[PDB]
């Protein structure tokens, strides 16, 4: 009887989900456009544990001797201390971590962390760090811009829909929302020098291949 | 109804049904001594032989998708992206 | 029930509440009783859900219950097909059931596998409205011949005079 | 909107459509007494304006009848005083997505 | 397949548009129209006449000949025919439809028996579905039993609103095989119009009460102001499918041969032009019912073999019988 | 078992492999070639090959014509609806006159 129920809905190429008649079931299919057999259970960390925890992990006050970046974990860590300008920077990038975190917590108001989303950044990361032997001794060569303007730029890519008009375009910001919000805390300026210590190198083959694997998980019109 | 090819808001990619169904169609015209456009490096079987032509862009096809409402629009094999 | 909320601190912590679970329904009176928090009263009759919060927050709740239907038994199924079965049932304004309500259609055409040794009727009616076949089913399309505009035939394939 | 408390004369009820366009909607006093909008379930409905509808059933390119359908009688339809042809705008959380918009155009 | 050119683009069916073939079009498309009810011998000279199997229909005897498609019994996709009816007659399929069209419009004028004035009515009108719609309209108007003049407006019931004006009572309408009856009476048990009447609802008064329904009245019932108009249930011009359809069984040479359909066809022919014969020559009125009502019974059975008798009459005494829904018993239980 | 039925098809549709679904189904019957009207979806077409002549009457038709391979039991079935007063209108278009 499901069977039958279902039978003539399929994804059309505009990403559409519908039945026989042209019906619109799904604005999009799966409300994210992506294919099921693309996706995996990863931990948004965002959503978990105190804001001292978020904040310390986070946080990076080019302005203060305490909470900025240590010279050893960037190369051009010294000469960034008491930087105006890319302080402006990173409290964006720190501001959008805070909205994530209060947007994650009303979705999942049970506090969970562990959602199937597609590209599995972890994995991609534990590749670079092995197909570049990084060693985590010396300090990376990686730029704040680079960071910070590097994850900016990788969002404006990750395409689920492409037509020109404004509303289209909202509902590609909004299909893309929750991956987003993974990927900006999992590369957060403090994260990628921290705890990855991604070199330019490493960094920018991250972010190629997060964009390669995410078109790569996008449903193919004519799913049934 | 036909869309420029110019504002096609479609796919820049192929679809592994549009990749199934070309080289369906192209191994079926090589299973008919249809001439081939690639070098055959030792290939006999068609479907295998169609594969190459993929690989190397070398075959002439158009897939005309079309839209829930009517309209549709035209990718040349050569344009589409193959990665699957 | 023990409650995962977030503490002062930030991180969640568990926090039990009393709750009252009964035997028999009837929402609309009890969610405006005085001493509750109406924005969270359940029930598992979305019937009545839809009828007192509307269509969406019935869906919501169609999807709750098929859904545990699928976790009692610890399986699992991902998000999208439960939700896309709760669509189906919701999209023309009520809750349209599955278990075969229509001795004639859900979503065929008067051609697609004969039902009832009297197609004949099927075909008759048919003709008296005007039904409109969009050829778009498997069997319609093996009436005909033809192949159907599903997956590997959902678009057509056509030579280029461009290749030089 | 005419709020009363515990029920309308058959014959009251019928003087309701009257008075072309001004409409009249009613209210039984208890279906009000807790304002189901608030409702953990019910995701927020936007009205949207004709020139609004006009540029989503554009872009989508979509006939009326091709998207998805909230009664006339729907709770939150009531409480929004919508009226047939009207739609509405859904946005709701997402586990998938985080945010997903629906239409819904009044029957 | 039949390595043959055409200039004529190729193609795959998209859409299939069902609906019910009007007399008109019955005709503009025919080839011949179908007279002599017999077929082959003309004063011995054996061949075709031009009453049936030739007059420009498919051919046999390996004749390309064929309105001038040429071919042959291969390539040629048999042409149809025409053949006028009488009297009109009903649809064996529409009979339970006729009656439910007669139950919701009046049987004077054609209007629908609740309008837009009464508040279920609203209801059942807004419904999308020609089927269910049709439904709800019918429950609500077999009640009404008189095409009102005068209804309470959305205002006070001291003020009445008019509509179209045809106070006339309704019959209450009952199947009997293939023929509807109606009962009439001014109201229930009040003095002076008490007892009812019975008088049999004639083909020709339907079809004309269907042709004054209004293209708002029927499309608010299922029907469809191009492709399905109500007064089409009603036959008046009768298709005549061709040879590919009604095939002839010839051993080789000089033996009759041709298939059951063409047999009854034949009969339906005759009946049909023993009721002529009824007019030109003057006669009873219980006379030409009889007449009618045979040629209803032949054109019902033609499609449809499940009423009140099996006519199987046709050169067979052992007595066996086909149909066009048969036919598809097992072209429709074949496939 | 051994057989090819409901489920089985369910599963290729999911699969998407629509030829193979095609390939399949399809029975015996010869692929017969028709020509039709583009205005009425009927096969009322009178087809001189020789001479290039389409014309279908009632409806003035020369230069709107097409033509179509279907299985045979196809092209009967529909002449027996004919036959009993329906119309199988068969169109190439999609997008109706809407
Ligand atoms: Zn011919
Ligand atoms: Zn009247
Ligand atoms: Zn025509």
């Amino acid at each position: 009887r499901l069977v039958k129920a279902l039978e003539d809905i399929m994804v059309h190429y505009d990403n559409t989900t519908r039945n026989s008649l042209g019906n619109v079931i799904q604005f999009i299919y799966g409300e994210d456009g992506m294919d099921a057999a693309h996706i995996e259970k990863q931990s948004l960390d965002t959503i978990g544990g105190s804001d001292a925890a978020f904040e310390k992990r986070y946080r990076v006050d080019l302005l203060n001797t305490d909470h900025t970046l240590d010279p050893s974990l960037l190369e051009s860590g010294s000469e960034i201390l008491g930087d105006l300008k890319l302080q402006v920077l990173l409290d964006e990038e720190y501001k959008q971590l805070v909205k994530d975190r209060k947007f994650l917590r009303e979705v999942f108001v049970d506090g969970e962390a562990n959602w199937p989303l597609p590209v599995n950044i972890r994995r991609i990361i534990q590749n670079a760090q092995q197909t570049f032997h990084i060693d985590h001794t010396k300090p990376s060569d990686l730029t704040i811009k680079d960071i910070v303007l590097g994850v900016k730029d990788l969002q404006e890519n990750l395409l689920v829909l492409r037509g020109k008009n404004e509303i289209i375009q909202n509902a590609q910001r909004d299909a893309v929302t929750l991956f987003c919000c993974l990927l900006r805390s999992r590369l957060a300026t403090r994260r990628v020098l921290q705890e990855y210590r991604l070199t330019k190198q490493a960094f920018d083959w991250v972010l190629s291949n997060i964009e390669a694997q995410f078109l790569r998980s996008v449903v193919h019109p004519g799913e049934m | 109804k036909a869309i420029p090819k110019d504002q096609r808001a479609t796919t820049p990619y192929m679809t592994k049904y549009e990749r199934a169904r070309i080289l369906g169609t192209r191994a079926l015209q090589i299973s008919m001594n249809a001439p081939v456009f690639v070098d055959l490096e030792g290939e006999t079987d068609p479907l295998r032989i169609a594969m190459k032509e993929l690989a190397e862009k070398k075959i002439p096809l158009v897939i005309r998708r079309y839209l829930p409402d009517g309209s549709f629009e035209d990718w040349s094999v050569e344009e589409l992206i193959v990665d699957l | 029930y023990d409650r995962k909320v977030p503490s002062p601190t930030g991180e969640y912590v568990k926090e039990p509440e009393w709750v009252l679970e009964t035997d028999g329904v009837n929402l609309s009176e009890v969610m405006t009783v005085p001493g509750i928090d109406p924005t969270r009263i359940y029930t598992n009759s979305f019937i009545d859900i839809m009828e007192v919060l509307g269509i969406e927050a019935g869906r919501a709740a169609l999807y709750k219950e098929v859904y545990n239907v699928i976790a009692s038994d610890g399986s699992y199924v991902n998000y999208r097909h439960m939700a896309l079965l709760v669509d189906v049932m919701t999209t023309q304004g009520g809750l349209t059931s599955v278990t075969r309500h229509g001795f004639n259609r859900s979503n065929t055409g008067a051609l697609m596998r004969c039902s009832f040794e009297e197609t004949v009727e099927i075909l008759f009616e048919a003709g008296a409205s005007a039904e409109l076949d969009d050829c778009r089913g498997v069997s319609e399309n093996v009436i005909l011949g033809q192949m159907a505009p599903i997956g590997t035939g959902a678009f057509d394939v056509m030579i280029d005079e461009e290749s030089l | 909107i005419f709020v009363y408390q515990n029920n309308i004369t058959p014959s009251a009820m019928k003087l309701v459509p009257s008075i072309p366009p001004a409409t009249i909607e009613t209210f039984n006093e208890a279906a009000l007494v807790v304002n189901i909008t608030h409702h953990e379930l019910v995701p927020k409905h936007i009205r949207l304006s004709s020139d609004e509808k006009r540029e989503l059933l554009k872009r989508y390119r979509l006939k009326e009848s091709q998207l998805p359908r909230i009664q006339r009688a729907d709770p939150v339809a009531l409480y929004l005083g919508l009226k047939r042809g009207e739609v509405v705008k859904i946005i709701r959380k997402s586990e998938t997505s985080g945010r997903y918009a629906s239409y819904r155009i009044c029957m | 397949v039949g390595q043959q050119y055409s200039s004529a683009p190729l193609r795959t069916v998209k859409e299939v548009q069902f609906g019910l073939f009007s007399p008109e079009e019955v005709r503009a498309i025919s080839v011949a129209k179908i007279r002599f009810p017999e077929t082959m011998d003309e004063t011995q000279t054996r061949a075709k006449i031009g009453g049936l199997n030739d007059p420009r229909l498919g051919s046999i005897d390996r004749n390309l000949k064929c309105q001038t498609c040429q071919e042959g019994m291969n390539e040629c996709p048999g042409h149809f025919g025409h053949i006028d009816l009488a009297k009109p007659v009903f649809h064996v399929g529409f009979i339970a439809k006729i009656k439910k069209v007669c139950e919701c419009v009046c049987m004077h004028c054609g209007k629908l028996l609740l309008d837009e004035h009464n508040e279920l009515m609203r209801q059942a009108l807004a419904i999308k579905d020609s089927k269910k719609r049709f439904a709800a309209i019918w429950t609500l108007c077999k009640t009404k039993m008189v095409c009102e003049t005068d209804v309470p407006s959305e205002d006070d019931p001291t003020q009445l609103v008019s509509r179209g004006g045809c106070g006339n009572t309704q019959p209450t309408i009952r199947k009997d095989g293939l023929k509807l009856v109606g009962s009439w009476k001014k109201d229930r048990a009040t003095g002076d119009a008490d007892e009812p009447e019975l008088r049999v609802l004639s083909t020709e008064e339907i079809l004309n009460i269907f042709k004054h329904i209004s293209v708002k009245d029927f499309t608010s019932l299922g029907f469809n102001e191009v492709f399905s108009r109500p007064e089409w249930m009603i036959l008046t011009c009768l298709p005549v499918p061709p040879p590919p359809v009604r095939p002839s069984i010839s051993f080789n040479e000089s033996q009759r041969g041709e298939d059951d359909l063409t047999f009854k066809l034949a009969d339906i022919l005759k009946a049909n032009i023993s009721l002529e014969t009824l007019e030109h020559n003057g006669a009873p009125h219980h006379a030409i019912e009889e007449a009618e009502s045979l040629l209803q019974f032949h054109v019902a059975t033609y499609m449809d073999n499940d009423i009140a008798g099996q006519p199987q009459a046709l050169q067979k005494s052992g007595r066996p019988v086909k149909s066009i829904r048969a036919r598809l018993k097992g072209k429709e239980g074949r496939i | 078992g051994l057989r090819f039925g409901e489920m089985e098809r369910d599963c290729m549709i999911a699969h998407g492999a629509a030829s193979f679904l095609k390939e399949r189904l399809m029975e015996a019957s010869d692929a017969f070639r028709v020509h039709i009207c583009g205005i009425c979806g009927l096969m009322t077409v009178i087809a001189k090959l020789n001479h290039n002549q389409f014309e279908c009457k009632g409806c003035d038709n020369k230069i709107d014509i097409y033509q179509i391979h279907i299985p045979y039991a196809a092209k009967l079935l529909f002449q027996e609806l004919m036959a009993m007063n329906i119309t199988p209108r068969l169109y190439t278009d999609r997008s109706r006159d809407f």
